[PDB]
């Protein structure tokens, strides 16, 4: 929050508008999916590459 | 080979019985033709067959068993 001030010779604040109270917001959202996919023949994959590591 | 096979399949049009010499020539040429294009498949390991410790399946290869299927 932020506020302002009034300067007067005597502090008559009778008609001058007083500080109003306004509240803000900051929203966070979710993004899209980070997707990577592969397709293959598992016997050809397991020819020399075991454990799929 | 192609000519002899065609002659054998075509002689019936004119109703002619082939002679033994033509038959021998045709079969010999066909045998040569089939000899030219002969391929003998080679069997492969089952797939659950173990790979011995002598192959060093720790660092040399990751295969504890043969793929053997393709």
């Amino acid at each position: 929050h932020q506020f302002s001030s009034l300067r007067t010779p005597t502090g008559d604040i009778s008609g001058q508008n007083k500080n109003n109270l306004i509240s803000g917001k900051a929203t966070g959202r979710v993004g899209n999916y980070i997707t990577v996919a592969v397709e293959y023949q598992q016997l050809e994959e397991a020819i020399k590459l075991n454990q799929l590591e | 080979a192609v000519g002899y096979q065609l002659l054998l399949r075509m002689l019936s049009d004119y109703s002619l019985e082939p002679t033994p010499q033509v038959l021998s020539n045709a079969q010999r040429s066909y045998d040569a033709l089939m000899t030219d294009t002969l391929v003998v498949p080679s069997m492969r390991r089952r797939g659950d067959f173990p790979v011995g410790q002598g192959n060093k399946y720790d660092v040399f290869t990751s295969d504890r068993y043969y793929p053997g299927d393709l």
